């Protein structure tokens, strides 16, 4: 049984982690330097500057129980009944100790039945701040319900949306991992893996943690809330799997130089979180003066100087060489530790609670009066403990940081350091690059990433919105971006759509443009051709026109003739009205036009056949103007739901039915009355032109035979239809010209 | 705190939950009927009959020392802290813990002093670990197999989407997390995982509802929580009118008036309790209860004026009994009784194996030691049950933990005469699941579609990818690629479909497709154009055999007309050869024959103008001339294979010759031939006036029928419908008038 008991009129009892876990065969082993030594060195330190103070209970004397827990919350409990076996043995005022989670609300569960006030120094778990189950219990540290909320902070600002989580069970770690899911939902940020390591673990488990780890390589950060002997093991775990990880842990790990040992590969960049505090000066000179032939009231010193400096002292050769007795500790190789001031201000937060205590059950005395002889554990803490407020002991800043309170829960201020273990100068150390006090500031522009730069972590490759839209899956952090169809524009994110039928998607395809491209052209491939041809037959007719005047009483053949050289004129310009590539209100005159000149050539032929003929002849092209009359200036564009989608042509899609079946019955029955009236009736005039103009008429129903029976199939094409109506109106034309050309070669030979 | 003391040799502790924990103004409220009194007369009368058991501890009598924890752990602390306040009525060993972290916070402060302790109705998997627990025992399964028969019953409904909702502790926590290690075992997903905390206020059970109802493709909620828990749980239900498929732990059970207060929101509800038997002596014992001679029972006052509501010291509360209501036993009163009479074992034992001599206890007994008592006869030991039935094969056995056998059953909370809701066991789980669906009225195929939970919906086998990353909860099916045969991975297609699209949608077929060829459907006009050519040259033919060429054909050289009628013959005959399947014996001569069919036609032509016997036979091998060019072609053009599909529609193949491609390039140099022939003819005469005239007409048709070909190509351009081989026909036809009009009008007139 190995414990500190200074005695003094009011004892305070001490529980700190001396020994760590053990490998299970033993209750604990090694000794714990850093957050076992240190913290005990420093209530002692707190006790002996407080009996040396005349301010802070003058004449009364400050006793210690310290016990070690072995860092079990199993062992602790056992210590923990000495508290209270008097009150079933020293009279405990209070109880200073408490360090782990799990320990401390073991041992609180304890104490409230013994009504023995319990102050924490490094307890943060957010379940010991619920005042009806631990009612005497206080901490100088905030809960980690600020702590959870700081990292998630973090995650967000480097858009860490896709982490692991690794705890471990306990009051502490899967107290903790529960606030950062919470935290976690509100900032649209996705666990991938949520493992769990256990107190009774070997190496092969651990091993098992960190390959469920890389089962997932899209999740590069993983969040720690562990304790310091459990980081210790994954960490090294890691390091025999040759996987790396950006390590974000909670003030379990911190800025303790002693989880990496040997082990730098794989925690170099890992960004931890520690309590903000400051270094306590007088502290460092306490802790560097302290020898194992001086310190006698300390039983665990002696076990801690042959770990630290690898000597013996027992026999003073045991292990290695003699222990020169020269060495000592130093800035060398010391370095103080985080949770030292909260050690020292949860001492004193207890000797000040009593001196108001003091002050007022004991009047006029300054000594213990009999009015406190039996010390009230509920007077204390709820009427003096709770409403405590004074100056740190030891601090340089003299702020309002500076300023030791609890607050209705019994806690602490959030108020975290953030640090970076990087390697500079050749070696490994940790260094503060952000601070968190209800608000999130980092140092980015000083901080050593893992492999070269900020880690990826992200469930899903964000897609661009040039052809590829978000669909989830079923979940609000992983997506798969799958293509729709090339005409359909996405409306914000999530959904491309169709505008109707006729549009083309935008740039950004944000929206969609009208289609713009057309079929129409003008002086094209496929309009050169057939103007070509029009203009030479449209001189054509200039050349009968020429022949006019200059020539008519000397020929025999004198105004039926006339009349038809005009007639077919009309044939020429509407090949060129056809080639239009628009149609505001053309295309009703290109029926009316080219109909009627079809009409007026055929009449004229068949007046020739046979004043009154003008009369005849006006008569049929006098109901050809109101045959429709139903409006031109609407063009119905022929683009439909096809597989093109990108070219609109109107063509004057109405009534274009109407037009052949007119043109058909038209020419169909000219083209039978006139052959038959002409035949060969008596051969008249110069020569035989009554079968002359047979073979024209003749020749003109296989012109008929390419307007309407070649078209209406194939005819649906821009091109193909305007193409296909010149050349026929065209040839039509030029046979009128063959019935005038024997005329004219007559004058000519 | 009322306190209910026996007196005794050795005195045995006892913890009930007599109490519900109530508000912040008092710590308990009101008594637990079922659970807690039941349990303690329970508890009771198993230590009045070994008082009067002659074959266990004859000359011991057993104490008793039982304490209400009001359903708290901080108070059952507070309670259980006198019992090791005398060590220091010494307690050899408590009977006491039914919630699971009042077990937990029992056995952490009694391990500090060394006292005994097992429990009833504990079943949390954590207890189980003897390395914090050196002195607790237990006669209940744990909650590693409840977490097992739970996961069972939910993959036999095929429910692989399910919310879970546990209360905050110890008892919620590891069965939780047990149940979803054992769903993630199996193929089971976990939509939604709500909390219950113990100052749970209605308004956060609201929001626990409506998380709950977030989720609609999870219909089944699987329940970890208390009894006060769930009651909650199902108050705030009814009053959101949400309807859900409960699946529930031992903590809901088979409670009928405790937890099923609001009924109409559980109805097919599925609960798991611990396998037991009614006890007919424990039911006599507890019928027999009244308020005046159980002066030993401080709070059975309390639950007879809340089961019996009515007024004492007011001549109110003496009429009414326990005998003529109904009685219903608890479920875990045999266990009770068990974990009893196993102390009271374990006591005898360590007397036998002490004090040989005699019946009572010994120096060496007097103070009892918790450790060798439990390492030695409470772990080891082995009786028949007490209070079994008479069919019935039971023993009372720790195992190397300390825990019971995992044996379970299945009930279900259905209505029988509509209104009379009731537990209807439908299974049991000792090492399988062994379900009666015919039970169950919400799962036969005529009460219904079975209630069925899951995340996606299968889609149908056609257009479905079902994306998966990795290990997924629940999949997504697009459309993709229909002309791919099939696939139910993430590849859009399992197999290549090639040049033939798809399949017939039932895996991998990628059968063949009809090729260009098509059947003489809609060529009827070709082939009746062809029958109307053979027509007219019968007749043709027929009256110069009969004229015996004297009239007109023998005005001249009589050779030209009979070379004319071989080649409309052959005319009509290239109909029939276009229109058939292009195969490795006919696709050869529509080539060949191309050139030949207006070679034949136009040499007639130039013959008679040569003319104006021995010219004839110079005309045949002329023509002979042209056709050496068409068996030059037909040199490579006779083997054709292959096809020209293009990526776009898919539907066709587009399969024939490969001189069918060329021969376009075969069409134009035939083309060439014939049209100087014709043109040269004619200007050439530009004989007989009848004669003369009869060839311009002849040698005009030609060529305007070869002219009209040319618009007529442009419209087809190969459409594989009314395609080339139309236009071939019609130009052939045209010609069969053109030979028919040269003859027209030579006997039109005799
Ligand atoms: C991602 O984090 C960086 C800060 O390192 C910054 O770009 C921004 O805050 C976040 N979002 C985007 C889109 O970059
Ligand atoms: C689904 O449940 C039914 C029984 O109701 C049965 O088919 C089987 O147990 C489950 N699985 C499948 C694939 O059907
Ligand atoms: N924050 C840790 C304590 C870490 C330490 O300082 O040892 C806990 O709540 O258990
Ligand atoms: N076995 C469950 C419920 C016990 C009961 O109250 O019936 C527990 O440990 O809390």
């Amino acid at each position: 049984r190995r414990e500190i008991k200074i005695e003094g009129d009011l004892v305070l009892g001490g529980l700190f982690p001396i020994n760590e876990k053990g490998t299970g065969t033993e209750e604990c082993g090694r000794i714990n330097e850093d957050r076992g030594i240190q913290r005990l060195e420093a209530m002692l330190f707190a006790i002996d500057e407080i009996n040396k103070d005349d301010y802070l209970l003058p004449g009364v004397k400050l006793g210690v129980h310290i016990l070690d827990t072995c860092s079990r919350d199993t062992y602790a409990l056992e210590q923990s009944l000495e508290f209270v076996r008097a009150s079933l043995p020293l009279l405990i005022a209070g109880v200073i100790g408490g360090s782990y989670s799990s320990v401390s609300i073991q041992v609180a569960n304890l104490l409230r039945l013994f009504q023995i006030p319990q102050i924490s120094y490094a307890s943060t778990s957010a379940k010991l701040s619920d005042k009806s189950r631990y009612d005497y219990f206080a901490r100088t540290v905030p809960p980690d319900f600020y702590q959870a909320k700081a990292m998630a902070e973090i995650l967000r600002f480097f858009n860490w949306t896709y982490v692991s989580t690794v705890a471990s069970e306990g009051d502490y770690g899967e107290t903790g991992i529960e606030a950062f899911e919470q935290e976690a939902r509100l900032r649209n940020i996705c666990i991938a893996t949520a493992e769990k390591v256990g107190r009774s673990n070997i190496r092969k488990s651990y091993d098992s943690v960190i390959r469920e780890l890389l089962q997932k390589p899209n999740a590069r950060v993983v969040v720690l809330f562990m304790r310091s002997d459990d980081s210790r093991e994954l960490i090294a775990a890691a390091s025999r799997a040759n996987a790396s990880f950006t390590w974000v842990a909670s003030d379990g790990w911190g800025a303790q130089e002693s989880i990496i040992k040997g082990s730098e590969h794989v925690a170099y960049g890992a960004i931890t979180l520690e309590l903000a505090s400051q270094p306590v000066r007088q502290f460092d000179r306490y802790f560097q003066s302290l020898n194992p032939y001086n310190n006698h009231r300390n039983p665990w010193f002696r076990d801690f100087w042959e770990q630290k400096f690898q000597c013996s002292l027992q026999n003073k050769r045991n292990h290695r060489r003699v222990c020169d007795k020269h060495l000592a500790i130093d800035s060398s190789n010391y370095e103080q530790e985080s949770k030292i001031m909260f050690v020292v201000n949860a001492v004193y937060a207890m000797a000040h609670a009593l001196h108001k205590m003091q002050r007022t059950l004991c009047p006029n005395t300054t000594k213990l009066c009999d009015a406190m002889k039996i010390l009230d554990g509920k007077k204390l803490y709820k009427d003096y403990l709770l409403k405590i407020n004074f100056t740190a002991p030891f601090n340089p800043n003299k702020d309002a940081d500076s300023i030791v309170k609890f607050d209705t829960f019994g806690d602490g201020m959030g108020r975290y350091n953030v640090f970076n273990f990087q390697n500079v100068g050749g070696k490994y150390s940790y260094l503060k690059v952000g601070h968190w006090a209800e608000t999130l500031s980092l140092d980015v522009n000083s901080i050593h990433w893992s492999r070269n730069s900020v880690p990826t972590s992200q469930c899903s490759d964000p897609c661009a919105p040039n052809e590829m839209k978000n669909m989830q899956p079923g979940d609000v952090c992983c997506w798969i971006c799958i293509p729709c169809e090339p005409y359909e524009y996405l409306a914000d994110e999530f959904t491309c759509m169709d505008c109707g039928s006729g549009q083309w998607p935008t740039a950004d395809l944000t929206g969609c443009y009208d289609l713009p491209e057309d079929y129409i052209r003008w002086e094209d491939a496929w309009a050169i051709g057939p103007v070509t041809i029009a203009c030479l037959g449209f001189m054509c007719t200039c050349m009968v026109v020429t022949v006019f005047i200059k020539h008519n009483n000397t020929p025999l053949v004198k105004e039926l003739c006339y009349i038809l050289l005009f007639g077919v004129g009309l044939s020429y310009c509407m090949t060129f009205f056809f080639i239009a590539k628009p149609s505001p209100v053309i295309c009703a005159l290109r029926r009316l036009g080219l109909g009627s000149s079809f009409a007026i050539c055929y009449s004229a032929l068949l007046t020739k056949t046979n004043v009154f003929i003008c009369l005849g002849l006006i008569l049929v092209q006098i109901v050809m103007v109101s045959v429709w009359l139903i409006l031109e200036a609407p063009g119905t564009r022929r683009y439909t739901l096809a597989e093109k989608r990108e070219t609109v042509i109107l063509k004057c899609n109405v009534k274009d039915s109407s037009m052949l079946i007119s043109l058909t019955y038209d020419v169909i029955l000219v083209i039978l009355c006139t052959v038959y009236a002409f035949k060969t009736r008596k051969c008249p005039e110069n020569f035989n032109e009554a079968k002359f103009i047979g073979f024209t008429m003749y020749t003109t129903c296989i012109i008929w035979l390419a307007f309407l029976p070649i078209f209406y199939v194939t005819s649906s094409d821009y091109r193909v239809q305007t193409t296909t109506m010149c050349i026929s109106v065209s040839l039509s034309g030029f046979v009128v010209l063959g019935c005038l050309f024997a005329p004219k070669v007559h004058i000519i030979l | 705190k009322k306190v209910l003391t026996l007196e005794g040799d050795l005195v045995l502790g006892g913890l009930f939950p007599v109490h519900q924990k109530g508000g912040p103004a008092e710590d308990c409220g009101p008594v637990n009927e079922h659970r807690g009194i039941q349990r303690l007369e329970a508890m009771l009368f198993a230590l009045d009959r070994i008082n009067r058991d002659p074959h266990l501890l004859p000359g011991v009598r057993l104490g008793a020392h039982i304490l209400d924890s009001c359903s708290k752990d901080t108070h059952a602390l507070e309670q259980a802290l006198d019992f090791v306040r005398a060590s220091l009525t010494a307690i050899t060993g408590v009977i006491g813990g039914s919630y699971s972290d009042v077990s937990i916070q029992v056995a952490n402060l009694l391990r500090l002093f060394q006292i005994p302790q097992i429990s009833y109705a504990s079943t949390s998997a954590k207890l189980s670990d003897k390395s914090r627990y050196d002195y607790f025992a237990r006669t209940v399964p744990p909650d590693f197999f409840q977490a097992k028969a739970m996961a069972e019953i939910l993959r036999f409904f095929n429910w692989t989407y399910v919310s879970t909702v546990a209360s905050e502790g110890d008892y919620g926590e590891t069965g939780i997390e047990a149940f979803e290690l054992e769903a993630r075992a199996r193929n089971i997903c976990v939509a939604t995982s709500e909390k219950v905390g113990r100052a749970m206020s209605r308004a956060a059970f609201e929001g626990v509802v409506r998380a709950l109802l977030q989720k609609p493709s999870a219909r089944v909620a699987v329940l970890f929580t208390r009894s006060e828990d769930a009651r909650e749980l199902l108050a705030a239900s009814q009053r959101l009118n949400a309807s859900f498929t409960w699946v529930a732990s031992d903590g809901w059970g088979a409670l009928e008036s405790v937890v099923a207060g609001s009924e109409g929101a559980a109805e097919g509800a599925i609960t798991i309790e611990l396998a037991s038997y009614p006890i007919s002596d424990f039911a006599s014992y507890f019928q027999s209860l009244d308020p005046w001679n159980n002066s030993r029972n401080p709070w059975f006052r309390e639950f007879w004026e809340q089961r019996f509501r009515c007024s004492f010291r007011q001549r109110d509360c003496a009429a009414h009994s326990l005998r003529a209501v109904p009685f219903e036993q608890e479920s875990k009163i045999m266990f009770v009784v068990n974990a009893v009479y196993a102390m009271a074992h374990a006591l005898h034992n360590m007397h036998r194996a002490l004090c040989p001599n005699t019946t009572r206890l010994c120096d060496a007994m007097r103070p009892v030691n918790g450790r060798r008592l439990y390492k030695d006869f409470v772990l080891n030991v082995k009786f028949d049950a007490p209070f079994r039935p008479a069919d019935t094969h039971n023993e009372v056995r720790f195992d190397r933990f300390g825990d019971g056998i995992g044996r379970y059953n299945i009930f279900t909370y259905l209505r029988a005469g509509s209104g009379r809701y009731r537990y209807q066991k439908v299974g049991y789980w000792a090492e399988g699941l062994t379900l009666d669906t015919s039970l169950i009225p919400w799962a036969s195929p005529s009460a219904g579609p079975l209630p069925a939970s899951r995340c996606s919906e299968p889609c149908l086998q056609n257009e479905v990818k079902s994306v998966q990353p990795g290990e997924v909860c629940c999949w997504l099916c697009i459309p993709c690629q229909p002309y791919e045969y099939r696939l139910d991975e993430f590849t859009c297609a399992d197999c290549g479909l090639g040049y033939w699209p798809n399949a017939s949608l039932t895996g991998c077929f990628e059968l063949p497709q009809e090729y260009i060829r098509w059947g003489d459907a809609w060529a009827v006009g070709p082939v009746t154009i062809a029958c109307l050519g053979a027509l007219a040259t019968l007749f043709v033919l027929g009256v110069f055999v009969r004229h015996n060429a004297t009239p007109v054909v023998k005005a001249s050289g009589r050779e030209l007309c009979y070379i004319l009628l071989g080649g409309v013959f052959l005319c009509y005959c290239m109909t029939f050869i276009f229109i058939a399947k292009p195969s490795t014996a006919v696709c050869t001569l529509r080539r060949l024959g191309l050139g030949t069919a207006f070679s034949v036609c136009y040499s007639a032509l130039l013959t008679k103008t040569n003319r104006i016997a021995s010219q004839v036979a110079i005309c045949l091998a002329l023509i002979s001339g042209q056709l050496l060019i068409v068996v030059a072609w037909l040199v490579v053009e006779a083997p054709g294979t292959g096809k020209e599909t293009a990526p776009e529609r898919r539907e066709v193949v587009t399969l024939r010759c490969n001189h069918r491609d060329a021969s376009m390039l075969g069409s134009l140099a035939y083309n060439v031939l014939l049209i100087a022939l014709c043109t040269l003819y004619a200007f050439k005469t530009r004989e007989n006036f009848n004669e003369a005239k009869f060839i311009g007409f002849t040698m005009y048709t030609t060529c305007i029928i070869w002219l009209a070909f040319l618009p007529i190509f442009y419209v087809t351009s190969s459409d594989y419908r009314v395609q080339t081989t139309t236009m071939c026909v019609s130009v052939s036809l045209s010609g069969s008038v053109v030979l028919g009009c040269l003859f027209a009008p030579k006997l039109h007139i005799i």
